[PDB]
RNA sequence: AGAACUGGCGAUGCGGGAUGAACCGAACGUAGAGUUAAGGUGCCGGAAUACACGCUCAUCAGACACCACAAAAGGUGUUAGUUCAUCUAGACAGCCGGACGGUGGCCAUGGAAGUCGGAAUCCGCUAAGGAGUGUGUAACAACUCACCGGCCGAAUGAACUA
RNA sequence: AGCGAAACCACAGCCAAGGGAACGGGCUUGGCAGAAUCAGCGGGGGCUUGUGGCAGUCAAGCGUUCAUAGCGACAUUGCUCGGCUCUUCCUAUCAUACCGAAGCAGAAUUCGGUAAGCGUUGGAUUGUUCACCCACUAAUAGGGAACGUGAGCUCCCUACUGAU
């Protein structure tokens, strides 16, 4: 007896399970001889409104995610593991985030287009970034004092309790308005940023943060070749 | 002794402090003394918490079922 | 399910350093000392490379083998206590009545008055705790600092200074006066 | 406080209630 | 739900009347005291029927709890208008009684009263919504017509409120059968 | 409750059940010696503070006696089982990230954008996202788990039974 | 200071519990108990509780086989001849004590928790009392101790208060 009973929940979404696994097992094996080119993505962090853009750009060529044990064993894990020759030594490189993606196109449309590719995202944890954010001495706004007052609307008195407790700021209210006494700073150019550091210049709605989507190990099918190059 | 005279209190000068600790940490609190009280509250305080208990854990039988039933449809 | 050996691990960094005879433990550090009898709950430490403390227990039962873990815990605040100290800040607030919370020396036992407070001529002396230092929060207004080694003397004494401003017979919404831990943190940030 | 000591009459007044359920369970 | 609760009323007495005269005739102890679990039993049974009106008459003891108390008689002053003209901008400064100022369309819900005393006499000055039937808008339009009052109708000549002049002429002209 | 049958007491002591009409043994000349019955062997009390395996903490445990009544259940007490499911294709827990596009679906209406409501709960994208599980807003936002994924490195969870 | 009966007399007379049978006074297990004696009172001789029964959408399981021999838990649908003093104890608390909850602003209220420490009134009705109303107060709670105090009402033994 004494366990933490679990959060009873009735969502209307099952759990995939195995089932999934399986059919992403057998898509990536279908697509390796349906296409010529392969590429492995180390797509740090990614908004879906991002993704899917990436995904109307081309409906020719073919992104792969799920899970990079799946990922490995599809493909080929040692020398004697492998459905295809030299399949391992890609598998062996990339070891951050999933991505990977199959393509029938031309090898320099690809790598052009994602070195050009770069977005608006927020700041993430455990990167840095380059702003020095400053809060005004008053009543606080939905930009945070980047932007003048007038255009701006007053945050809510109903997010400030979270304002205190995981954004730290000492926060007190008068008349439904956020305040501060002094001119609070969160971050510096040239600083390595921790959750709270992040999730602030999140609240605040700033996208001074680039993204830039990297891609590493390169494979050709019927040449069996391993190329390996570093962009950013 | 307005109209909303408490609901603009919160909308202009927030519960506390401390309102959102209090509350979480009884929300907690709550599954040990649940099971303190029916290990205790003898008589017809516990006869009545127990038949209580067992209202309770029917309506969660009937709520789990007609929607894991009405999930096909 | 009666185990048979049953051990955590402790990790010592390099400033402090251990002494358990019997079940009393010292830590000894950069910021001073401190002391705490373990024999209520009885286990077995066992030293290993002067930089890990292994605390097992054999033959255990469920209640035995709780014991065990919540000791790992109460030598690891104690490690935590003297390399990076424990410090707590705790902001007051009002409604009309502004509270004129100051330190006395009577007796030389060092109490914390509250005056004021919701409109009372009942001063309320609060005591302070050994090894536990107060100092008020500087260019923060009606703001006060709890600094000390010990996890109990620091968030007792939090507790002893919270628990005298209830508001008696009165609403918890309409009325918003007392003192409230705003910030549970570290001496030295790092 | 409750007591533990089997009064007789009901020690025997318990034979009496057992040898009901003896002859209730056969009909 | 004054009249379910008055059948009620004289239910539970029916119970009492009709069960005791019935239990002086009880002659063993099982029939004696079944006739008790029989009298609880009809008695709760109408307290469980009444489920319904209850949780209203809950819903009715909060509401009139934070009405306020209005006196006819009393020098009285309506402050009407549309939606954000200025009115609580006007009654912020004139009286202390908290009115929200917020730039939106329904922000008072319900009458705002504010005492005020001129030449060594009582008076009080009531808030009122805003009118456009809904339950609001209808409770506005009585404010005025029910109540020995002077009303003070506001209108803005500028760009304010989001409503027109020409709103606030039409809004005149329609509702003049009773002010 | 009534009928039949067979015992016990009645005319009957003796050991045991702390004490007793109905239970356990055992039907008696006077003794010695031995062995036992039923019941016991912490002390009152003659007799193992014996050995062996487990189980149990009780805020008036338990030793309560065809385990029969209050008993059908309750408990984040605890020990064992049974039957379903995940599990180095990395599970359970956990901070981290995504949690989307027609779409702010449609009637209701000052105001409804998943979240005051009514009837459908579609479709596309994918690793996965409910025309939505809650907090909150005038309405939005932000948060949320559910569903994935990454960081970690093994057993975990559910319904029950005793 | 003298004189000096009788009635009466198996035997003694401490509590608590158990001793099955309106039987405890000797028995069993306890608490206990110091010789000797005088003066008072009016002193004694595993029952039950809180949510009716009837028909039913119910719906875990058990029913020789197992929902259709059929029952079936909490729910929800239908009709509807007594009462005035003085002791003691019980908590199931009416006030007082401290809390918890409430759109509880304040004052007051309601519900609930620990608690029996300390408190709990006066007037018109009696053809059989088998009804109640305003007056105060912090509040005017419910009960037990069986023929409680009907040998206080319309020269048998000893507890106890004290004394040598």
């Amino acid at each position: 007896r004494s366990k933490r009973s679990k959060l009873v929940t009735l969502a209307q979404t099952d759990k995939k399970g195995r089932e999934n696994k399986e059919r992403i097992f057998d898509e990536v094996r279908e697509a390796l001889d349906t296409y010529r080119y392969v590429w492995v993505l180390h797509l740090d962090d990614v908004r879906t409104p991002v993704l899917q853009e990436i995904r109307t750009s081309w409906a020719g060529s073919k992104l792969i995610m799920g899970k990079r044990k799946v990922l490995q064993k599809a493909l080929g894990e040692k020398r004697e593991e492998e459905y295809k020759e030299n399949l391992y030594q890609l598998s062996k490189l990339c070891s951050g985030v999933t991505g990977l993606l199959f393509t029938d196109e031309d090898v320099n449309t690809v790598k052009e287009y994602f070195k050009s590719y770069v977005r608006s995202d927020y700041s993430r944890p455990n990167t840095k970034a380059p702003l020095t954010f400053t809060i005004p001495e008053g009543i606080v706004y939905s930009r945070g004092g980047q932007i003048p007052a007038e255009e701006d609307v007053p945050m809510i008195h109903s997010l400030e309790p979270t304002m205190r407790n995981k954004f730290e700021i000492p926060t007190k209210i008068k008349a439904g308005k956020i305040t501060i006494d002094s001119p609070y700073l969160v971050c510096t150019e040239g600083e390595k940023l921790d959750v709270r550091q992040a999730l602030i210049l999140k609240q605040f709605g700033i996208a001074a943060s680039e993204f830039k989507v990297k891609v590493s190990a390169y494979y050709d099918n019927d040449s069996s070749t391993v190329e390996s190059t570093n962009i950013n | 002794p307005q109209n909303d005279y408490i609901e603009r209190h919160i909308k202009q000068h927030g519960k506390r402090l401390d309102h959102e600790e209090r509350k979480r940490k009884r929300e907690a609190r709550e599954s040990h003394k649940i099971s303190e009280r029916a290990q205790k509250l003898t008589g017809w305080k516990g006869k009545q918490f127990a038949k209580k208990r067992y209202a309770e854990k029917v309506s969660m039988r009937k709520k789990i079922k007609a929607h894991e039933q009405s999930k096909v449809k | 399910m009666k185990y048979i050996q049953t051990e955590q691990q402790i990790e010592v960094p390099e400033g402090v350093t251990v002494s358990i005879k019997s079940r009393i433990v010292k830590v000894v550090g950069p910021r001073g000392t401190l002391t705490k009898n373990l024999k209520h709950i009885d286990v077995t430490f066992t030293k290993v490379n002067n930089q890990l403390i292994k605390v097992a227990v054999h033959n255990g039962g469920r209640k035995h083998v709780a014991a065990l873990r919540t000791v790992k815990s109460l030598v690891d605040n104690m490690i935590t206590g003297v390399t990076k100290g424990y410090k707590y800040k705790m902001r007051y607030v009002y409604a009309h009545f502004p509270i004129n919370v100051n330190i006395v020396e009577k007796d030389g036992a060092k109490f914390i008055e509250v005056r004021n407070f919701l409109g009372d001529k009942k001063i309320r002396n609060v005591p302070v705790r050994d090894g536990v230092t107060i100092e008020f929060s500087t260019n923060v207004k009606d703001e006060i600092v709890l600094s000390g080694n010990s996890v109990e003397d620091v968030s007792q004494n939090a507790a002893d200074l919270q628990q005298i401003c209830r508001v008696r017979n009165k609403d918890i919404r309409k009325f918003l006066d007392g003192i409230y831990v705003s910030h549970k943190g570290f001496i030295t940030e790092d | 406080r409750q007591s533990r000591r089997t009064s007789t009459k009901l020690k025997e007044g318990i034979k009496k209630k057992a040898s009901a359920h003896r002859k209730k369970e056969k009909k | 739900s004054l009249a379910a609760i008055s059948r009620a009323k004289s239910l539970v007495e029916q119970v009492a009347r009709d069960y005791v005269r019935l239990l002086k005739f009880g002659q063993s102890l099982f029939q004696c005291k079944q006739l008790k679990r029989a009298a609880l039993g009809r008695m709760a049974t109408i307290v469980k029927k009444l489920r319904d009106p209850l949780a209203y008459l809950e819903q009715v003891r909060q509401h009139i709890g934070r009405l306020p108390s209005i006196d006819p008689n009393t020098r009285t002053l309506l402050i009407c208008g549309y939606p954000n003209v200025g009115k609580s901008s006007f009654l912020r400064c004139i009286t202390k009684s908290d009115v929200d100022v917020q730039p939106y369309a329904f922000t008072t819900k319900s009458l705002y009263v504010g005492h005020f005393d001129y030449k060594y006499l009582r008076f009080q000055a009531i808030d009122t919504p805003g009118i456009l039937m809904n339950n609001i808008e209808m409770q506005s339009i009585y404010a005025i017509a029910h109540l020995r009052s002077c009303v003070l109708y506001f209108m803005d000549l500028s760009e304010q409120c989001g409503f027109t002049i020409e709103a606030q002429v039409k809004l005149f002209h329609s509702i003049k059968p009773l002010f």
